[PDB]
DNA sequence: TTATTAATTCCATATGGAGACTTGGTTCCGACAATATTCAG
DNA sequence: CTGAATATTGTCGGAACCAAGTCTCCATATGGAATTAATAA
């Protein structure tokens, strides 16, 4: 039971006109002219009368025009599906006069779902037919529906005139375009387009239900693709590129005004390619100063929306005219629940991207991991609950949007739905909870003032900025330019910017520190190679900016990034973890952050793409109270390593080598040994050796120690290397020393395998060791569900009742024909009978499933929830009824937050690992 | 995965302070009295010898070098430097060489799991290069011992070192270094001597002369079957090097059916003329096929839940199933018994590479559980009077059906050429009587149990060496 | 007028030396290649190769790959029979672009199956004079399996096959590693036909 | 050199997009070309085209699998000419 | 006087894919120590 | 005349890895089935 179909119902039987009240037939009321029927049956014919009623009433009532009798004509022919089809072109009126005249085509709101061939099924096409058979004069169009809309219950059609365009398929190529938005009185409506005036008339047609999503991808796939020479990519980019643009105008437009995102159909003749082309780069080159925040005219200018000669004008125009018809920036209603134009793009996403190798994207199960490990949900019910605020996650690589997309469907369906009985309603909590969230038509509006990214690609940049503004979000927070440059280069022409600010910090280098973010979330490159002037620009904002291990520094900004308390949560390479080479990285790493998780990923995460391993980083950074007792202690140690290398060259050099005394080397150098006093040099020997020596060796002479562990004591005798920040001192040591002192508990895990594995040929299921779905949904409404059940039942039963009706009907013929069409009635009564038993062989079924749910529901969901003791969903019975039968229908692909036990490594995460 | 849980103070344990999950599966606190490098081994710095040109000296790769510590050299000279070879004289000029001294071991550095270590034994003669890519040591303690001791036991902790870094799992001299070898393994067996090494000799040898008997599963094939016959098999391997084939217009259509004329189809012809200018017992399979069905290949999981599922590694020269699936899968068909495999069933495999497409093999395995055999099987239903599977399977692993299956799989890619059931329908093999078909049978098959026989003794043996090294070391 | 001018010898090429591609990038990559040897980049036609013959339209006096008439033996079809050494390498079964899919129906006589590397054929004998020389390389699957029997039929017809040589597996081993081979057919004359 | 008569198209088009690529990339891209002769060196490099195999190098085996982006190398190109004996065809057209 | 096609569905099947995943270890660039250098106080 | 620092001379250390060997699911006809059908006594 649609929505709309109540109200249509409802007002089918209180017509104004009195023309509907009779069912199944209207042949005793006036305007009931069709020319009866052609194929079978002149009664209830489905949605088309339903809606077609109230438009002869519309006509009549309000329309007036004089009521003549409705003289229509009479029924073409079309080869639709089986059999030869022959309409009545849906309804019509009057045919204006004896020929066709005017053509009408009743639909609905759900019958835009399941066909979009029938905008023009029975117009254009057809109408040229009419016009080569009976020779007429079509020249007026309807695609004629009307929704809910108020009192007013407006039309939201699509009415074109047979002026402008000889053939269909010119209008199609014009990008199904509309003369006609509202039916007018009189026989007037303007010859061209009613344009796209964003006040009133045609408004921009914001109710994008269902399906026509997928109609509309399907269409742009099987057209803009289609072949030739291109790669997939730069095509993916013009259509982003063609989005961008829409958005811009959307932006820019006021009242009235217009819109330059159309055809502009002059008369009849349809635009020329050139100065469409124009329009829309006018209004793109106008995008990229408003949005992508360029300020280079030369750069802003020299460009285009499209590239010509690989994007054809054609594609261009279909495009910019098949778009329209749905606003890009509030469009979204899903007709009842918001959100229908991201889906749009992740189909366009998934549909010709080609990830290829160069461009691919952290899988989804990684970032939600990831997420879920940081206790993002908990951290943002903690800052909403005190301080009014949520968290300021960044992604310095971003991407398309993939760490920022899943940030926000986290954020807005743990603090609204699922767990908004953590948050307490405390007057100004309450206040920013009804700012920031209860809007549903923009429930993504927190997001305009938290997350921020950088993303060095042009194109990934505006494709990750038209993602986010499809969900709905201010995607103005996202950088297009390098994420490697000082603060005062971001620049947002509104807003606060977060992303702007920087200061000198006093135990870091000298050098700039943001401390505004509290989450980075990001997949750094895995080996980028910078350039030489690139090098030269920055190596002056990092420490070890002159070592040529340029994906390192990304670590060095995330420190930058984050605030004194921050989370930091990475998918960083082994090299990192392994390497030597690396060594500095891990000594930064320990000395500003606290590691608190490593989580061992499998060799298959990105096995299509690339074949290096990776293992999760998470870190809190360290305060600063903390970083002076680190510094305090690298001292500490640091002198005392000092004075034993002193000390133990000098033994090496008398004891070993045999070299003259020199009263020169050290007040404690020559002090014993003329006295000996081997305990005392022991001493010395054993704690600069502090993880070397063996108890066995403490029996051994003075200079057998400095030869056996000769070619070793040079080894701990060395600085390190070329490095301001660590000191003349060997870190080893030093670092040794400090971890002893300074010693926490860290979580270590590894997977081997995450639950997908991704090849050239799609992906398959795989065990999953990360997290555990959730299967069966927490909150289940026992009336909807056993409604569709129950709605389920009656389908059936119509059928049953159906061939009830021709056993009945047959029963009667067995004796009304003797032999010869006799046994005919006899074989069809046979099947008829037999197709009787297969449908009690599925009532029979029907019944017994539907015991069993109830059973389900009973003894798990209790009333429209799910009891505490399988709330955890460890049962595996109550899992599996959801993983088969027509459960799988409604299932919950949502990751169960577990925390009364462990079963996969995110459940110790949360229950382990505690943030301070 | 595992779920461990280490401190700060444990990352000091390297001087290199990785902190990556695999090197600290191993990392514990120890109570055993360890052992360190310095007493056991010394790591000798490669360096580069003098080579001469006069005498072929012989090279080795850790290619070359098999998983039980045995090498199979590559003989090279300067003499003859060819293209073919140029590679590896470009490694000998670059310096990646080194002449390993009597009594050393030489441990690969890159992927130690596959426990690829080799001993240079002090006695006999002709020493071999080695690339550098292998690490020496020098065993203070007696060398055999180290040998054993490092390939056995220690196999895990020598995994727990290795560097993987964007790539190859690799070692270092350091990690050496590194290890933290015990005690009481190593007194234990170094205590215990002159019996486990007299012990292990013995096995060894034993071992050695098996192997000096061994004979690969396609030769004995072939031996029997170019008995029969009297197939020349030096002149058959020179015709097939011959790269020149002048047909004529009129000769494309004999035969053909489909009108093929590429050049591996006019070499076909060319080779079974040859094959059958003495035998006259040929009629063409098509006569005695009955059915042709082909099989099912789901999306499978490697160890996952459900059905098994055969592969094309499962088909062997010998002519038995391996019957040792190890793909599964969960999904259904609705006609799930019509791919299964039965006793006696005849299955060739159908997509290969170009010499290892068409080999057939009879289940002969007494298997109750059910098991799918891929859509890349047909399996041959036929008249079980005049071929006698076994019999058709042998030949068709012979060289009698290397070579048809070698120029008539059609194909773009070469890499999974593919034969149909046209081909086994208008293949024109040798049917010999009855009795003659069996006496082949019988001796392919005695002599390959025989083999097969060998193949599990040298196992046993190879496996007891180390049960012996194992209670020794644990005592 | 043709080879003397040492300088700039490379003049023939404007005036006896075309070619197709379909990619712009690919287009003037090898027109820049076409002026790095000496000049010759005015007949690289950045349009399909498969397209009607009127569409590839040039800026100059001698445009021969535009002469197109219907051929009595060919089923009425358009035929620019001016070409001499047609040589090319087909791309192997590559998705034909849907605007050319209307008019692959017409003009070609197997313009029913949507199969690229087979069509290439049949544009060459579009191309090729009443004698002239094709050297082409084509997958092993052309010369074999069952479905391209038509294809090998219309060789033999139209075509007088000379040599087929089958290149190892190691010719594109990095990228694709697919068995191929080279075709040198002579075209018939219509007295042949 | 290309003989681009309209002078409409050459005051629109680029030699990089400035936006697409950095120019501290079009600065190192330079610096790397500057010493080299692409011009008066092609005949030491015979039998190399630099743009093809550029473009074999840096395009991923991905995009050029739909398309049938491989080039043929050129010690078979240089054989398919020779076998058709296209000098001698030359020659003969040019004599008669 | 019906029931033979020969078209129009429709199945499980045969065929083929400018393939593609698995396993093992290889080249080559970039440092880099140590050649040398290197001019000078 | 005692340098150490730049010509470089040959050696380690890693790698958005990558050749060698050889094992694979799946889109797509397809035709023999079904179906409608027209033969014609
Ligand atoms: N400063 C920088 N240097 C190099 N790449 C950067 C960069 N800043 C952002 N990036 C981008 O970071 C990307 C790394 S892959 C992006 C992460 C992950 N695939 C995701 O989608 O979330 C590259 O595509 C690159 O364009």
């Amino acid at each position: 039971m649609k929505n709309w179909q109540r109200i249509v119902e409802a007002k089918l039987e209180q017509q104004k006109h009195k023309v509907a009240e009779i069912s199944l037939e209207n042949g005793t009321v006036n305007y009931s002219k069709k020319i009866k029927h052609n194929r079978n049956l002149k009664a209830l014919t489905g949605d088309e009368e339903i809606v077609r009623a109230f438009l002869i009433d519309r006509l009549v009532n309000e329309l007036d025009y004089k009521p003549e009798y409705l003289e229509t004509e009479k029924e073409y022919t079309i080869k639709g599906g089986h059999s030869k089809i022959n309409p009545r072109v849906d309804v019509l009126v009057k045919d204006d006069k004896g020929n066709p005249f005017f053509f009408i085509e009743v639909k609905a709101p759900n019958k835009f779902e399941e066909d979009k061939d029938e905008i023009e099924g029975q117009l254009f096409a057809l109408a040229q037919a009419e016009e080569r058979d009976f020779k007429t004069k079509v020249k007026y169009l309807v695609y004629y529906t009307v929704e809910l809309i108020d009192d007013e219950i407006v039309d939201r059609a699509i009415i074109i005139d047979f002026e402008k365009y000889p053939t269909y398929t010119d209008w199609s190529n014009g990008g199904f375009i509309s003369t006609g938005t509202e039916l007018t009185a009189g026989y007037g409506e303007p010859k061209k387009q009613p344009l796209i005036k964003g006040h009133e008339k045609y408004d921009l047609r914001v109710r994008i239900d269902r399906e026509e999503i997928e109609g509309l991808g399907r269409n742009l796939h099987n057209v803009l693709w289609g072949g030739g020479g291109t790669n997939d990519s730069e095509i993916f980019y013009s259509l982003v590129n063609i989005i961008l643009a829409k958005i811009q105008d959307e932006y820019e437009k006021e009242d009235g005004q217009e819109y330059d995102f159309q055809v502009y159909q002059y008369g009849d003749n349809v635009e020329s390619p050139q100065k469409l082309f124009d329009r829309i780069n006018a209004l793109y080159k106008r995008a990229l100063r408003e949005q992508l925040n360029v300020t280079d005219e030369q750069k802003i200018a020299e460009d285009n929306v499209i590239n010509r000669n690989k994007f054809p004008l054609n594609k261009l125009v279909y495009t910019v005219q098949a778009l329209e018809s749905l606003s890009f920036l509030e469009g979204r209603n899903s007709l009842d629940g918001k959100d229908i134009l991201g889906d749009f793009f992740e189909s366009i996403i998934r549909d010709g991207f080609k990830q290829t190798k160069g461009q691919f994207f952290t899988p989804t199960p990684i970032v939600k991991f990831i997420l879920y490990a940081l206790q993002l949900d908990k951290l943002a019910i903690d800052r909403l609950n005190n301080d009014r605020e949520l968290p300021l996650i960044i992604d310095p690589s971003a991407g398309s949007g993939t760490f920022l997309i899943e940030a926000m469907k986290l954020i807005t369906k743990e603090v609204k739905y699922k767990q908004n009985h953590k948050v307490k309603s405390s007057r100004q909590i309450t206040k920013r909870f009804e700012e920031l969230f209860m809007p549903d038509h923009n429930e993504n509006k927190w997001a305009r003032e938290y997350l921020y990214g950088c993303e060095i690609n042009f194109d990934l940049g505006t494709a990750s900025k038209v993602n986010m503004i499809l969900h709905g979000d201010g995607s103005a927070n996202i950088f297009v330019q390098d994420g490697l440059l000082p603060f005062r280069f971001y620049v947002k022409e509104t807003s606060p910017n977060y992303l702007e600010t920087a200061s000198p910090d006093a135990l870091y280098g000298d050098k700039e520190v943001n401390g505004k973010f509290d989450v980075v979330v990001s997949n750094p490159p895995f080996s980028v190679d910078l350039d030489t002037q690139t090098q030269r620009e920055v190596r002056n904002a990092f420490l070890f900016g002159d070592k040529k291990n340029s994906e390192n520094l990304f670590i060095e900004r995330y420190y930058q990034l984050l605030k004194e308390g921050g989370r930091l949560g990475v998918v960083l390479p082994e090299s990192v973890f392994d390497t030597t080479e690396n060594k500095y990285i891990r000594l930064f790493i320990f000395k500003y952050f606290k590691v608190k998780a490593v989580v061992s990923l499998p060799q298959v995460t990105f096995e299509p793409f690339t074949s290096t391993k990776t293992s999760l980083l998470f870190a809190q950074k360290k305060t600063k109270e903390e970083v002076e007792q680190w510094n305090e202690l690298w001292d500490k140690y640091g002198k005392e390593w000092s004075l034993l290398k002193t000390r133990i060259n000098d033994y090496f050099s008398y004891f070993v080598k045999g070299r003259p005394l020199n009263k020169k080397w050290a007040p404690d150098v020559v002090k014993d040994i003329q006295e000996g006093n081997e305990d005392n040099i022991r001493k010395n020997i054993f704690r600069f050796l502090k993880d070397h020596i063996k108890e066995e060796d403490k029996n051994l002479e003075i200079k057998d120690l400095l030869i056996k562990y000769a070619e070793e004591i040079s080894s701990i005798s060395k600085h390190e290397k070329e490095t301001d920040v660590f000191g003349f001192y060997n870190a080893w040591w030093v670092f040794g020393e400090v971890a002893k002192e300074l010693d926490y508990p860290i979580f270590m895990a590894e997977a081997e395998n995450v639950g997908y594995k991704r090849t050239k040929k799609g992906e398959k299921p795989m065990p999953n060791d990360l997290y555990d779905l959730e299967y069966a949904p927490s909150t289940l409404d026992c009336e909807k569900v056993l409604s569709s059940f129950d709605i389920e039942i009656n389908a059936l039963e119509a059928s049953k009742t159906k061939l009830s009706v021709e056993k009945g009907l047959l029963e009667e013929k067995l004796k009304d024909k003797e032999d010869k069409e006799n046994e005919k009635i006899q074989k069809r009564l046979n099947k008829i009978s037999e197709l009787l038993e297969t449908i009690e062989n599925q009532l029979d079924s029907i019944r017994s499933k539907k015991l069993e749910v109830e059973g389900i529901l009973e003894k798990y969901y209790e009333n429209n929830k799910l009891k505490e003791e399988y709330s955890e969903r460890d049962d595996e019975e109550l899992i599996n009824h959801f993983k088969h039968g027509v459960l799988y229908q409604y299932r919950s692909e949502d990751i169960l937050l577990r925390n009364k036990t462990v079963h996969k490594i995110l459940d110790e995460i949360r229950q382990g690992v505690i943030w301070d | 995965g595992l779920i461990q849980r280490r401190n700060f103070s444990t990352f000091a344990s390297e001087p290199s302070v990785r902190f990556d999950f695999n090197y600290m599966k191993s990392v514990t606190p120890t109570t055993e009295e360890y052992y360190t490098y310095k007493s056991l081994f010394e790591v000798v710095p490669s360096t580069v010898p003098t080579l001469d040109e006069s005498e072929p000296f012989k090279y080795a790769e850790i290619g070359h070098v098999s998983k039980n510590g045995e090498v199979f050299p590559v003989t090279l000279s300067f003499e003859d430097r060819d293209e073919l070879n140029e590679d590896l004289f470009k490694k000998i000029e670059k310096g990646d060489i080194f002449l390993p001294e009597r009594g050393n071991i030489l441990i690969s550095a890159i992927r130690p799991y596959l426990n690829k270590i080799v001993l240079i034994k002090e006695d006999d003669k002709t020493d071999i290069y080695f690339t550098k890519a292998f690490i020496q040591i020098k065993p203070l303690i007696n060398s055999r011992i180290l040998y054993y001791a490092l390939r056995t036991i220690f196999s895990e902790k020598i995994n727990a070192v290795s560097r993987q870094g964007k790539g190859y799992p690799t070692l270092k001299e350091d990690d050496l270094k590194t290890i933290q070898f015990s005690k009481k393994v190593i007194d234990n067996l170094l205590a215990k001597e002159e019996e486990l090494i007299s012990n292990i000799d013995a096995l060894e040898k034993d071992i050695k002369e098996l192997k000096s008997i061994q004979r690969s599963k396609k030769e004995i094939v072939d031996e029997v079957f170019s008995s029969h016959f009297n197939i020349n098999m030096v002149e058959l391997m020179a015709l097939d090097s011959q790269r020149r084939v002048d047909v004529g217009l009129s000769s494309i259509s004999s035969l053909n059916s489909t009108i093929r004329y590429s050049y591996r189809w006019n070499k076909m012809k060319l080779i079974q003329k040859y094959l059958y200018r003495d035998i006259d017992c040929i009629e063409p399979l098509g006569k005695y096929i009955l059915s042709s069905n082909n099989g099912w290949s789901p999306e499978s999981v490697v160890g996952g839940e459900g059905i098994p599922i055969l592969g094309q590694e499962h088909l062997e020269f010998d002519g038995v199933l391996n019957v040792s699936p190890t793909k599964a899968t969960t999904k259904t068909k609705n006609n799930m018994e019509n791919f299964f495999i039965q006793e006696g069933d005849l299955f060739i495999s159908r997509g290969n590479t170009v010499d290892l497409v068409g080999l057939a093999c009879v289940v002969e395995t007494e298997v109750t559980e059910d098991i799918i055999y891929p859509d890349l099987y047909i399996r041959l239903k036929i008249d079980e009077k005049v071929i006698h599977k076994k019999y058709l399977a042998l030949l068709f692993n012979s060289f009698f059906g290397r070579l048809y299956f070698k120029y008539v799989s059609k194909g773009k890619n070469q890499t999974m050429v593919k034969i149909s059931s046209n081909e086994l329908l208008n293949y024109y093999l040798p049917i010999p009587p009855m009795e003659e078909q069996l006496e082949i049978v019988g001796k392919i098959e005695e002599q390959i149990g025989a083999q097969n026989e060998i193949e599990k003794q040298i196992e046993e043996k190879r496996n007891q060496i180390r049960v012996i090294i194992e209670e020794t070391a644990r005592s």
